[PDB]
């Protein structure tokens, strides 16, 4: 921990040590399930092969989704080309899943160490083929990124591929459940606006147009790089806290109506039986939430807006918000509604700040499945954080729901005891 | 008459049966039709016993009603205790039997054997399995011992006897072995298991013991009742299914003994259940029915040790409907005291489960109803007779229920993804890969009831259509689901 | 044992005592699939009821397809009318499976010691409905009936049901495994006998009509009422052997083809490859069943022909041969292809019988499930006797087949040990 | 580069720090990028573990390529060792690690640190999880031992050790209960148990056993074999997987100790497996996957006490190929010896087996194939870190075995009835009920194709066409498929 820096009130700290996150390799099990006709071939070693399967293997696979080109010993010694070696593997891959539309040559570690130029790879690749199947490359890998941030490598991966065009267009970017997908865009169409897609698709080759007059919200807060790119081919990101509970919901769904110019008078009509209805279905969770104090460990970026969500609408108290990156800019709108005086930590150092959850033994410790066990043993109540990316968590509707993640452990420890 | 699709007990001569052929020195003439020895494949087959029950049956046949079927009773009688040298001999009628009234059990004791005989009178038109497996044991131990603290003062460990565990009875086998094993390792001896595996002589050392450990009332309570009235010897009432459960147990026995001080995490399941991935077994909805027994350990275990929500109790055994109501009632549940496999069936499709705990028959139903199911009671078949140790008591016991009261659940990560992404083309609906397997609704309405993620989409369709009632609503709506939702 | 009675060379014996089978309600077992469209439901007690399910219960059924009217103390009390009772649970009955088509009322032990009209409330029931659900009766008592005669028993109540014709027609009677059907029914064709057809059908709603002109052949040994119910409606009754192994298979053929007047060039034709090949076949089971004493208890009447098959086309030695029942004039053809001396036993003392089988020390011994695994823990091998009622076991090509399911357990002993 | 959708085995630093982690007292310092923590999780999820895992990851970024890497390992050992205070210390690389090749092993042992430090040399690109375990293990006790009969004349009972159980192996919790259990009963001692459980003071007494007994030879054959070569220990060969097999292993003990005289009915398999509802056993066609003792140990099984045709067998075990290799050739076939998923999966679907005995990887293949499946060996998941007493070894490991392997075949009578009929509403082709859930070829040739009862239906479908083309046939019929099988 360094010398304190001080926004909008809040504390953020930043500190360096031993890291207990996931790399961006993980995006894989969410993504090919988001999009079915898409496969995700890692290059990398048995290590990223074996992270994989170890946390998607679980399920039974009639058809493989995913893979890795395992890089062998006559890789590193240069005695096979790089390239024709990855033009061989793709080429017996789409032997065994013909049906693949998009491939996604998945960077790793490895790969971006002795840097194989999967970018260059996966162009050669798209030109030999280019009617069937599209190739393209992002990386996931745990020097450059971290868990969710293997997501903004894959959009900022498809911005490229995204049609041009001038429409109308409100842009939603970053993973929805099907259902809050839905949910929102009948909501959005209630206001008047017509036109909103979903950033990504459900299918890789039905990729949302883009250019100037398309308004983009953000509903995740790792999507750094994919804003950038999305900016640099005409759309206007959009300012807003992240759709998490009434409050952040409220305003994110106010910022694309003030951007469409839409009659304040109608979208409070359109609001406030959901916002009411969100209120009452609250109370028993915060019921059980409020007073609690909650001690968040580095994971996905979603820390910050959970927080706020937690204290503002559920009356939690927030020990420490750890955050494994922040994007100030990006976090501005949420940073203005947290609470004054949270502490925020940027990076980590995980025994130190294992040193400060025990010391502070809070009612409740959102972290990674690497501790969530053996903080249990130690008589200490865990979140596991993986949750929320698995979880429809995002609209006026969804605030209960996501209360409820955080009430549920907490109410199992009752029942139990 | 009873329209029966499922039986959840057989007449009570398979009762009889079964303390017969648990028990050793034992025989039995039962006075039947031919085509009754289809009993014995319950023993030969399910149980997958290597010898013959010691059941001499009469098979009578139609050409027999012309003649002397009293006759026929007393050769047979005759013939099983020449042949087969029994310590005492159970005779019975079966149901047939029952209405031509030959009077077999006092013919036998008219003939000059010089062994007990105990006359048999069970009404298969009125009583079933369970009672009679009781009335048997009851009247045998009656029988036997009718004409008939310490160990402090003697300086031995403490002896119980084990009453209950029976062929064709749920887990007998393995149950005994955790008991037994348990009170060794606490300091407590047995005197006595019976009826499995008990010859009449070993009954006759019944009040050796310093009390009795009724592990299974439905077969053993009224025999307790009678051996603590006669004997003065105390009996436990706490059935060892479950940690807390096996707990009371231990310390109940350590009470009626007079010893002092059974840990908690001798099972491994506190463990499982505290663990992270249990997190999403919390309030998944359950329905539990069985016999008595049960019911009652099961139903503990899922609102207790494991974080469910019962939505559905039940029971076959009216012996035991006081106590399942009393349970049901703390559950906020009216039980289900029934044998009406219709009205079983009913009642989960009415709450809708996310699993049924049951017998062999709510398989049945949860099969039609797509539900998850496991078997934790009688009526069973062979799949619940395995080779490998498999007790629902004690420690170890519940360590089994862990594994597989959860095994039929879809697991966390599969079942986030489904509530996540519902447009695949391997992982769909309804689909559970770790079995390796491939009053108006408005169509606005509908889209919001099928975003709900399967197993619990049923109780959501019943809670809105309950809520659309509730209120002056007509139809229904997407936004009357999320009412509906809120409401409750 | 009494005195002894000879035909065909063989002899006959008879013996009385403790007898160990299935009564005929476990028909249903078999019959509710091969007629999916019935429903079957027993006119007894607990125990018929408990029956049925410790046979059939292992498998998990979604829709019922059988089912008991369990007597209560009213009923033997005569307090309640059995008419109005069995017309309220029949009712009942149709609402949880109002696709039934036909509907069995089958007799048992209680139902037919008292004697409850059965048969008049199947023509009452079937009166009351007659466009939609058919409702009949046969008796499945133990008492009554033995085993594969409850069949005998359901076929014969089909009977009068069955359209009345004078035309050409080849029928088969008794239940046929699906595959065995259309082989024999191809076979036929071939022969030039255009109509055949089988008795029972698929489906319940369609029997196959009866009258002059309709030639009969008889594939099970314990259809002695339905043959004669069949003689009644006209039809002629051909007289052979049963259609088990090589040579019953080719005479079963043949009396029809003899009745039909085709050439025997032409059945020569097209029976001799199939007679080849099945001779090909046979040949690893005769090596491994040639020389082997078999001693067969009483179940179903499938003994007389089986020991015939096994002795002429496998080698066995026969040692006892026992029925539940002999229909001498039936069995006339397969008695003179049985070998000389073969000692039938027609009843049973089980115990007496068990003494003759241990005495012996037989190589295999057919038996039932009450006696397999005992038998088997004293070191004497079996073959369960149920099985052949449940294998398609019939004609030319399906005689390997059936050596098989007697050389399986003498296999399975080796490889064991 | 090396296609590949499924690994058998992780990276040879898994295999470390899975020593590690069962081991008490040794910390493990891993040089590895930030995210390789993943393998904590196989600890504290599969494995449910209530502790962190003793390894100190360095976890750098790529900020950190930019500076002093070295440096930064450095840190970590300091730290690791303060905080923790191991007895003995592991120094190792992940892949990435190994790119840029810091020397972290040999760094330790220059930093003055006074507890023994073992400096892993793991090839991650050509080595992989069970070759880095067994490196790790021998490098350990052959630095801890290095400067360095009987029980019959000190008049003690006969004491050996248990090598090769490791968390992350294959129900090891429950083998070594087993085995101890069996060992103890023959009159037989426990010495150290390793690396599960054991500490390196542990490991100090590993020459004081009269015997050592090789469990897991993956883990410990060179450990054993280093073991005999310096203290002349003698060790068993036989694992003791199946009744024969422990038998064998018992005989062979035995010998090593010098004792005189295992009775099979120990366990149940022998009279489940000889019972009549076996009988249907005989002959169904097995293919058999995993590493090579899980592998050789079903093979025998599966032809020796079930009555099974092993008509595919491998292992991704290349050490333990020729004793594969050897048995398949007992068993007529040619070895399958591979770590490529997709040619284990190209030889299930071409032998078409009735039943697939292999690792959670032969899950996938069987669960499109639409095979019948039972894991037998790791890689495995959750489902196969049970609640319940799990063993493979010993009496009650084949009863567990016999249970689990026959399972998810179809069931007698339902079988015998689908091949009887086959126009059924509800029991239709494929169904299992028990499980709860709802070159060219004439129209000729098909139809009697169809009439095979389904999961034989592959087999006969490939028979046949190597029939056709075995012979001047052209197209196929229903008479060649019947010649087919009277050929076969
Ligand atoms: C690669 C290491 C690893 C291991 C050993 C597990 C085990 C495991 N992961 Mg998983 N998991 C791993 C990784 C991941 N998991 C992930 C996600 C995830 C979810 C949503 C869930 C889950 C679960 C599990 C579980 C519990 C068993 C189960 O129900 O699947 C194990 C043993 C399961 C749970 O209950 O967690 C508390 C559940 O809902 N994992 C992700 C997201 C990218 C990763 C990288
Ligand atoms: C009513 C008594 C009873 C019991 C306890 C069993 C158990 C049993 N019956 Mg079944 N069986 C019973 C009755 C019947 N069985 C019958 C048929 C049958 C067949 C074809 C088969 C079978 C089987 C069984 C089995 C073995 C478990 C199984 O695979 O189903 C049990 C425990 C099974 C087997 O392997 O038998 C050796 C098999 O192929 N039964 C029939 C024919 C009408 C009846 C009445
Ligand atoms: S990309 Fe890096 S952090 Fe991720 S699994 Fe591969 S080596 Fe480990
Ligand atoms: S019909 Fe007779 S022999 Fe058959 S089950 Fe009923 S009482 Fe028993
Ligand atoms: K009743
Ligand atoms: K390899």
């Amino acid at each position: 921990l360094g010398s304190p820096e001080f926004m909008s009130g809040s504390t953020l700290l930043k500190e360096t040590g031993p890291r207990e996150v996931f790399c961006g390799l993980t995006s894989i099990v969410w993504l090919h399930r988001r999009m079915p006709d898409a496969f995700f071939l890692v290059v990398g070693s048995r290590t990223c092969a074996h992270l994989i399967q170890s946390a998607a293997g679980v399920m039974i696979f009639a058809e493989p989704r995913f893979g890795t080109a395992i890089l062998e010993e006559r890789d590193l010694a240069g005695l096979a080309d790089a390239h024709e070696e990855l033009d061989r593997v793709v080429k017996s891959l789409l032997k065994r899943r013909p049906e693949i539309r998009t491939l996604f040559l998945v960077g790793s570690c490895p790969s971006e160490v002795i840097k194989i130029d999967l970018s260059r790879a996966a162009e050669r690749l798209s030109s030999q083929f280019n009617g069937q199947v599209r190739i393209l490359n992002y990386s996931g890998s745990g020097i450059e990124t971290t868990f969710t941030q293997g997501e903004d490598g894959a959009l900022k991966a498809l911005v490229p591929l995204m049609p041009s065009s001038q429409e109308e267009q409100l842009l939603l970017a970053g993973t929805l459940a099907n259902p809050v997908e839905d949910r929102l865009k009948t909501i959005f169409n209630r206001l008047g606006i017509q036109k909103v897609e979903s950033f990504p698709p459900r299918e890789s080759t039905k990729l949302p147009a883009i250019g100037p007059g398309t308004k983009v919200l953000l509903a995740q807060p790792y999507l750094t790089d994919t804003a950038r790119e999305l900016k640099d081919r005409g759309a206007e990101i959009l300012q807003a806290p992240f759709p998490l509970g009434v409050e952040g919901s409220q305003l994110w769904i106010e910022a694309a109506a003030n951007a469409f110019k839409i009659k304040k008078t109608l979208v409070d009509a359109t609001l406030e039986p959901l916002i009411t209805r969100a209120h009452k279905a609250l109370k028993p969770y915060v019921e059980q939430l409020s007073g609690k104090k909650l001690f968040l460990l580095p994971e996905s970026q979603l820390e910050i807006p959970l927080a706020r969500f937690l204290s503002n609408e559920c009356g939690m108290k927030l020990i420490e918000v750890g955050v494994p990156y922040l994007n100030r800019e990006m976090m501005g709108p949420e940073l203005d509604l947290l609470p004054q005086n949270t502490r925020i930590v940027e990076g980590q150092h995980v025994e130190k700040q294992l040193d400060r959850v025990r010391e502070h033994h809070p009612d409740l410790v959102v972290c990674g499945m690497g501790l969530a066990n053996p903080l249990e043993a130690e008589g200490i109540s865990t979140k596991w954080s993986i949750e929320m990316v698995f979880s429809p968590i995002h609209g006026i509707d969804q605030a209960s729901d996501l209360a409820e993640l955080f009430a549920r452990p907490l109410h199992r420890q009752n029942l139990l005891n | 008459m009873e329209l029966t699709l499922w039986t959840y007990e057989g007449p009570p001569h398979i009762g009889a049966m079964r303390i017969a052929t648990s028990m050793k020195g034992l025989h039995y003439v039962l006075h039947a039709p031919q085509g009754d020895t289809y009993a014995d494949l319950l023993f030969t087959m399910i149980e997958r016993r290597g010898s013959r029950p010691p059941v001499t049956y009469t098979t009578f046949q139609a050409r027999d009603l012309g003649g002397d079927t009293a006759e026929l009773v007393k050769g047979h009688i005759f013939e099983a205790v020449e042949r087969f040298k029994p310590e005492a001999l159970l005779v019975g009628e079966s149901c047939t039997a029952e209405l031509i009234q030959d009077q077999p059990g006092s013919l036998a004791k008219g003939m000059g054997l010089n062994i007990p005989i105990v006359s048999l009178e069970l009404p298969a038109y009125s009583k079933k399995e369970n009672w009679g497996a009781s009335e048997t044991f009851y009247q045998l131990i009656r029988g036997l011992l009718k004409e008939i603290q310490s160990w402090q003062e003697e300086g031995r460990r403490p002896r119980v006897n084990l009453l209950g565990p029976s062929l064709l009875g749920f887990r007998c086998r393995d149950d005994v072995l955790e008991i037994q094993k348990i009170l060794g390792e606490n300091g407590i001896d047995i005197n006595v298991i019976a009826p499995l595996g008990a010859s009449p002589s070993d009954l006759m050392r019944l009040p050796k013991a310093d009390a009795n450990v009724c592990l299974y009332p439905e077969i053993a309570e009224s025999t307790c009742l009678w051996l603590e009235r006669n004997f003065k010897t105390p009996f436990t009432k706490v059935v060892p299914i479950g940690v807390k459960a096996t707990q009371d147990f231990l310390e109940e026995l350590y009470e009626l003994l007079g010893m002092e001080v059974s840990n908690s995490d001798q099972s491994k399941l506190p463990w499982y259940s505290k663990s992270v991935d249990s997190n999403y077994l919390t309030g998944k909805r359950v329905f539990i029915f069985g016999d008595g027994t049960h019911v009652l350990a099961a139903a503990r275990i899922a609102n207790e040790e494991l974080g469910f929500e019962v939505v559905g109790i039940g029971t076959y055994s009216r012996e035991m409907a006081r106590k399942v109501r009393a349970a049901a009632t703390e559950l906020g549940l009216e039980a289900l005291i029934t044998n009406d496999y219709l009205e079983v069936e009913e009642s989960i499709k009415e709450c809708a489960p996310e699993l049924v705990l049951g017998t062999q028959m709510e398989r049945h139903s949860a099969k039609r109803l797509g539900i998850p199911c496991a078997v934790i009671s009688t009526p069973m078949h062979v799949q619940d007779v395995p080779a490998r140790y498999s007790p629902q008591m004690g420690w170890e016991g519940a360590n089994v229920i862990f594994d597989d009261w959860v095994h039929p659940l879809m697991m966390g990560l599969e079942e986030h993804l489904i509530g996540m992404f519902r447009h695949d083309f391997e992982f769909t609906d309804g689909h559970q890969s770790h079995l390796g397997h491939l009053i108006h609704w408005t169509s606005e309405g509908e889209s919001e009831l099928a975003k709900i993620p399967f197993f619990v989409r049923g109780k959501v369709r019943r809670n809105t259509e309950k809520y659309a009632r509730q209120a002056g609503c007509r139809e229904i709506d997407g936004e009357t689901l999320l009412d509906a939702k809120a409401h409750f």
